[PDB]
């Protein structure tokens, strides 16, 4: 009941001091599927109020942990003190194939480990020496990135100069990234800062090179970090459809694939939030058009395959229908087995910048209803694409606070919650089935047809697990 | 493709032939990958002594460190006080990381807030963030105490915690009597354990600095116990159990055992148990104060000895037989309580276990890492077991600590092949286990990548990992274990000998090849 | 036992001379003393050492991979009446925070074991022209009472 | 040959080339061994469904049983009484075996005597052996009680224990008041657990049959607890800890925890702790009697209900969540003591662990074996964890027990693929893990040969063993573990999920092959 939700919101806000109350009220809203300009209902991408326990991360997380970290054959230096690189070492499951420590380096933590003397004198000389050491001990790395942590900009270091000098000296691509954590208000600005760094130091390397033989079916997967193998289970379908995937940005990605992307015919954007920046740039500079797609669940996947195929000739469209017919009996069997076990169950989600709206279709393919959703750092163009996907009178929350999330959950009483690691254990203690929707709870892939089977199996094992019937001691 | 009644997750899904062909094409067509023979050549070179020398002369690059930053330790320390909310003044990204890091190790909620200083605070400081932050935090989460620490951004720009908090109170953002102990915890100085020490001394000074004239040493008849950065629930527990067993009055200063282990009974408890504010105020009235991990409690020690006037005993961490004996005897001496028959019997049971397993433990070689106190305690027990601690690595260790460990080693023939390394990381350790191969590695989850690396050279070069330390993210509930006292020694001994027997069983499981030694009895 | 003292004052009024003669007098009467210079001019120990300029910790630290690469022996020098002398030194002109340079040096002495249990006194000769947060750090960090 | 500074034991010594050539020549020249291709052919056939059918129709041959004989159980039961010497009337060979069997599992001394009946007693019985035996035993080992059981030889020839002991006393070989409870324990009837039941009822009747007119039910305000054949020290301990924690008066009838865990302090203690004679005499005066392993305490139950008049509660073994809850509630009901906050919190912590690990446990398939009560408790907990107990084997189980287990399974969707097998052995189980491959086996050390056999078929067919049960001879100190109560459930859950994670890590340790899923965090 729209009234009941509006009332819930106001009740929850009562605990806040005046300033925080007025601000938070603008980030909470009752959905109206008719709205197309989300700003009329909710504001986003603003700073978080102090002391409220936001679930958000920083720009470094958005640049190092999200965009750059996954590029497998490059060495990424967490530049600054030891903290940042250690907490983010192998925490995100951006899968890849490689010989780690030899030609690939994703799971390792390279850092300049700033000590007090580095703060006093600056770390540019340390950076230069570090680079020579990286070159000596990891000769097969194909490029280096410098991910700035908070102190870099604060002490006035000039990492751009160091990168230029060492880059020319070693004939190596060295990318300075100003993703210090104090910039922006969340992981989002980190994405933008990272996209601009790729554009300015990597993307135009082959602008004058014509040795790449292109075909009219060349595409690039933009914005899929291959969580649990998500990109590979996406790539397989596109190629079965007759297309040729030249690059993957950036799950299991190589620096060469990135440098080859300007030669593709179409950029396929999955994560709009993190890579719409570089996508717009490629259209502007190379004339490459880009389109958004969704590989979550059979309905969205079939719709996406068909929309993508329509961009090419009839032969691709024919293969598209052959691929859809091949998998039809597989996902129908998944639905046949699991939908009756999940039919009608209600889910509340809270994620980053894409999935909060992107997974709705998959839940509906299993007869489930998303009664609440929100993003940690989405912008309003994200909410514009969200309201039409959510049901009337469902709850929306931007940069939700720990307190808010807990209170909304106690009132709404979802049958399942899909959020992050910092949220997981809170709700399990409340007896509410919980599934991690960032790390897929160490399961996955969830993208495509093969991913749908796993997703269904996972929602079922958790929601209907026998443990949820045992939280109350029988002598109570 | 998927078979609905046997769904495959990433492993082994991607092993299917169609996925395998697809990955081969991705590589050949767009990765411009180095030839496999070149990759083998470099990999081999990374296992050599020549590479190890180059590796050890690094001066600027750090690879796979075995330490974290200060505020992580400040948050854990704060978490051990009644209804206390850890608050880190600075950038919020840090807080998302500290929580996540502890959430994965304890598999429990971890509450902590930030005052989200952003770019516009980088120039003029975060005084406003502190005012609004403390007010919003107290109002929203209702803690009875807010313990303040800092991120590197706040440290670099010079925010004065003392002044910022005083002004927040002076201007009415939080009650003047509301406890807000604080500590500067720069990530570029020491490590996470230093943050624990800083935060603790900060809370201790907040509740006792100005009222020392009211204190009388020994008047409350208790013994204070300061645990230090501790991530094993059984360690807080075994100390309280042994003291209660002895009838010794005590006060555990920073006790997070309840809040790191709440029951799943239908409700989320943001706060639970913990050292009370009254216990901190009363602490100076104790007979004495015992520091369980002295190598990372130096600032606390100076304050406890210099201001509380406690004759802090010179005791090593209570790990292993000798050191647990010493701890009990000292506690007995300070409290006047005798060591009871039950503890004497427990000691004898650990010794029995040592006599029963010594043949499999004798001469086994180990590489190990972790925090200073934990590492030296592990080293001492290994020596007591007749094992050889060959590669001892403590990234956040120091020169005085190394000398102490070198002395412990010189006191035993089993310490002859050991070398203590400080300031070195897990990439340095990786070279050591390839050039001077030990039988096992005792360390945290990051060690799994080293095991994987050694297996690649060959099954006969594989060095299996035995998980003891922090963090442990790839196994469940090991945070419930114990490493201190006789109980912890029994657990570690059991884990070590069975790790040896498991590997031996693996190597003798070859039908008609190595199974002649696949003994039913060992 | 060991008392931690700091001599603060404007420059150009003989503060360093008075500090070194005060220390020499204490050593003369039997006290164990250590002088830690915390002035960017690094001229707090020449009279005790009969030298033209003592190598500072900051100077040597800038040349090294890590401060622990330094050895107390090159940093700490015994002079008249056995008093021990150290010069913190400052970061290059225009770049660092002189105050943080001083704390870096003192933290090093702490870890290196320079504060013997023998010591009766430790005197920090600190600049007091502009009393900024930087030069006030020895106070904020309870380095001297 | 040997390198003095790197001595090799059988493994890998015999892998040296000269030993390998020598073994090849021994085989080719004198073993007239079946050709290797023939051996491979038969091995393969032993893993098929055709072979399994032939295997299951066996009626006379038993291969690799999963049970022992009666007197083994009588000895363990006797060991739980104060200063009591287990005495087995019959052939001495049996006693050398009973001691050795328990010595290897507990890694402790195991005292027991025999009266060495030989061929000249085979015709006329062992009356003289009993007279001299009891006298020599009492004089030499000074026990305060001698508990008598029997070997099969004495049972087959019909020696009358009652008469033999009476005559020994009548003629002065041992004092008339010296307690000599006894029990006939034929190895050809039931199994070792039946021997425990027989011995216990024998000791219970000895101290209370003739003096029941003096007893008053509930007069002593305690609850008797009969443990049954138990080989995990933590099980006796956890029951006493929970009861004491509840403030419940109790009496553990047959308590061998002290004698099976004496300290190594310089002296050998032949006897230690144990249920006292007075506790047995006073037992009828309790409020009630709870049987922890009812499926092997049927004779004891008839005596306790029929003679002591106790309304023995119908409770399953306290394993898993529901059954531990039921045990506590019943104990609360009988004693009038409420279940305290500490136990309620412990329960909630186990549930928390279950919610944290459920994703790795869900749907995991298991083959398992052991004694009846232990097997059904394991089955119940596996269901509570969302796991699938596919092959349930209890060699010494019976029809009524199977029906009970089938009912437990029918009450859960997770029990749909399970089949309960009674009277079958480990050679039968071996076929089941080849024809309907589970993910793991939960059993005792004999299961290591099945794992070895499955690996021979292929790494992908290997079924790893998880060691829980008796006996466990190839790992050290697991007898210190707990399988009962919330504590036992936490230990089993931790062991199961980490066994799953260890195997997954093994399968994803292949460099650039399967390590894409070698996750730091799980
Ligand atoms: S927003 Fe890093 S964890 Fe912090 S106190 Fe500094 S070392 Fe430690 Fe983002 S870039 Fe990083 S993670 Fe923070 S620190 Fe800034
Ligand atoms: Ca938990
Ligand atoms: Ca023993
Ligand atoms: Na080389």
């Amino acid at each position: 009941s729209r009234e009941e939700v509006e009332s819930l919101i106001q009740e929850v806000l009562e605990v806040y001091p005046e300033k925080a109350r007025k601000d938070r009220n603008k980030h909470l809203a009752v959905n109206d599927p008719a709205v197309t300009q989300s700003k009329k209902c909710i504001i986003s991408n603003k700073k978080s109020q102090p002391g409220l326990m936001t679930i958000r991360g920083c720009a470094y997380a958005g640049s190092k942990g999200v965009v750059w970290g996954p590029i497998k054959d490059m060495i990424h230096i967490s530049h600054g003190p030891v903290g940042c690189g250690q907490y983010s070492r192998a925490g995100r499951r951006n899968y890849y194939i490689g010989t780690t420590g030899v030609n690939a380096f994703v799971t390792m933590n390279f850092t300049s480990d700033f000590q007090e003397k580095d703060i006093v004198f600056g770390g540019d000389k340390k950076l230069a020496k570090l680079i020579d050491e990286v070159e000596t001990l990891f000769p097969l790395n194909k490029g280096i990135s410098v991910q700035s942590e908070c102190p870099i900009g604060l002490i006035g270091d000039d990492i751009e100069s160091v990168s230029k000098v060492k880059g020319a000296e070693l004939s190596k691509t060295i990318v300075p990234v100003r993703c210090e954590g104090f910039r922006g208000v969340s992981q989002s600005l980190g994405h933008h800062i990272a996209n601009d760094a790729v554009r300015d130091w990597v993307l135009g390397k082959r602008d004058e090179d014509t040795t790449f033989a292109s075909t009219p079916y060349d595409v690039a997967i933009i914005g899929d970090y291959n969580i649990g193998g998500d990109a590979w289970s996406s790539r397989i379908l596109l190629e079965e459809m007759g297309l040729r995937c030249v690059a993957q940005w950036s799950g299991d990605g190589s620096i060469s694939e990135i440098e080859l992307t300007p030669k593709v015919k179409l950029n396929l954007v999955h994560c709009y939030r993190s890579m719409n920046y570089i996508s717009r740039h490629m259209e502007e500079k190379y004339g490459i058009p880009w389109m958004e797609y969704n590989f979550f669940g059979p309905t969205k996947t079939i719709e996406s395959l068909r929309a993508i195929a329509a961009k090419f000739d009839e032969s691709i469209q024919k293969k598209c229908e052959e691929v859809i017919a091949k998998y039809k009996p597989e996902w129908e069997a998944v639905v046949a087995k699991y939908r009756p076990r999940l039919e009608g169950k209600r889910v509340m989600l809270y994620i980053g910048g894409l999935r909060p709206r992107h997974v709705i279709g998959a839940y509906e393919d299993l007869g489930m209803e998303v009664v609440g959703t929100g993003y940690e750092f989405a912008h309003n163009d994200d909410y514009d694409r969200t309201m039409k996907e959510m049901g009337d009178s469902t709850l929306l929350y931007d940069d939700v606070t720990g307190y808010e999330f807990e209170e909304f959950v106690k009132r709404i009483k979802p049958d399942l919650i899909g959020s992050g690691i910092k949220e997981k254990f809170i709700f399990q203690k409340m007896g509410i089935p919980f599934r991690e929707m960032h790390s897929w709870d160490y399961s996955g892939p969830y993208h495509g047809f093969d991913g749908f089977a796993i997703f269904a199996r996972d929602m079922d094992m958790t929601l209907n697990n026998p443990c949820w019937k045992k939280l109350q001691a029988p002598w109570e | 493709s998927q078979q609905v009644d046997k769904i495959k997750a990433s492993y082994p899904l991607f092993l299917d032939q169609d996925y395998k062909d697809m990955l081969a094409k991705k590589r050949d067509g767009f990765e411009e990958k180095y030839p496999q023979d070149k990759i083998d050549e470099v990999f081999q070179w990374t296992t050599t002594k020549e590479y190890q020398e180059l590796n050890f002369q690094r001066e600027a690059l750090t690879v796979n460190p075995a330490k974290a930053c200060q505020p992580l330790g400040a948050v854990l320390c704060a978490l051990g006080f009644e209804k206390t909310m850890p608050y880190v003044h600075g950038s919020q990204g840090c807080v998302a990381y500290f929580r996540s890091y502890f959430n994965r190790h304890f598999r429990e909620p971890v509450s902590c807030v930030s005052d989200s200083m952003t770019e516009d605070a980088a120039v003029f400081g975060g005084q406003q963030n502190m005012k609004d932050g403390l007010q919003n935090c107290k109002a929203t989460y209702k803690p009875d105490m807010i313990a303040v620490s800092t991120t590197c951004m706040a440290e670099v720009i010079g925010d004065d915690l003392n002044a910022f908090i005083n002004n927040s109170k002076k201007e009415g953002f939080i009650p003047d009597e509301f406890p807000v102990p604080f500590a500067h915890t720069p990530s570029f100085v020491g490590s996470h354990v230093t943050g624990w020490d800083n935060m603790f001394e900060g809370i201790a000074r907040y509740f006792t600095l100005k009222s020392m004239d009211d204190k009388v040493v020994g008047s409350n008849k208790k013994i204070n116990i300061v645990p230090g950065f501790e991530t094993y629930l059984g360690n807080f527990r075994v100390i309280k159990r042994m003291l209660s067993e002895m009838g010794v009055g005590y006060s555990l200063l920073s006790d997070p055992e309840e809040v790191l282990d709440t029951p799943a009974d239908g409700q989320f408890r943001m706060y639970a148990g913990g050292t009370t504010q009254e216990e901190m105020k009363d602490a100076p009235n104790a007979l004495n104060t015992v520091l369980l991990q002295p190598w990372h409690l130096e600032k606390t020690k100076k304050f406890v000895e210099g201001t509380w006037k406690h004759e802090v005993p010179k005791l090593n961490i209570p790990m292993g037989l000798d050191w647990t004996d010493e701890f009990l005897m000292k506690v007995s001496e300070i409290s006047g309580q005798p060591i009871p028959a039950s503890l004497t019997k427990e000691r004898g049971r650990l010794v029995d276990m040592m006599t029963d397993s010594h043949t499999w433990l004798h001469g086994k070689r180990f590489a190990l890492w972790g925090d200073p106190d934990f590492v030296m305690g592990l080293v001492k027990f290994l020596l007591e077991l007749g094992c050889e601690p060959v590669h001892i690595l403590c990234h956040n260790g120091n020169k005085r600590w190394k000398k102490a460990v070198d002395a412990i080693l010189a006191a035993s023939p089993y310490g002859k092949n050991a070398t203590v390394y400080i300031g070195k990381d897990l990439w340095h350790l990786r070279s050591l286990v390839f050039t001077d191969k030990p039988d096992f590695m005792i360390g945290n989850s990051y060690g799994k990548f080293i095991q994987r690396d050694t297996l690649h050279k060959g099954k006969e070069f594989e060095v299996p990992l035995i998980r003891i330390g922090f963090p442990i993210f790839d196994r469940h509930h090991l945070h419930r274990s114990t490493t201190l006292g006789y109980e912890g020694a029994m657990q570690i001994l059991t884990t070590l000998v069975n790790s040896i027997l498991e590997r031996l069983d693996e190597e003798t499981r070859g039908m008609q090849a190595t199974d002649y030694n696949h003994d039913l009895v060992r | 036992a060991m008392r931690q003292c700091a001599i603060y004052g404007k420059g150009g009024i003989g503060k360093s001379t008075t500090t070194q003669n005060l220390v020499a007098a204490l050593a003369e009467m039997g006290k164990k003393v250590m002088i830690v210079g915390c002035d960017p001019k690094a001229d707090s120990t020449r009279l005790i050492l009969h030298s033209k300029a003592q190598n500072t910790i900051m100077e040597m630290a800038a040349e090294a991979g890590t401060v622990e690469d330094l050895e107390l022996e090159d940093v700490l020098k015994a002079g008249y009446g056995g008093v021990k002398c150290v010069e913190s030194g400052g970061p290059e002109p225009g770049v660092g925070c002189a105050g943080r340079g001083v704390i870096t040096a003192i933290n090093f002495l702490e870890e290196e074991g320079a504060y013997e249990d023998d010591l009766d006194f430790v005197f920090y000769d600190v600049l007091g022209d502009v009393v900024c947060g930087g030069f006030a750090m020895p106070i904020r960090e309870n380095k001297a009472q």
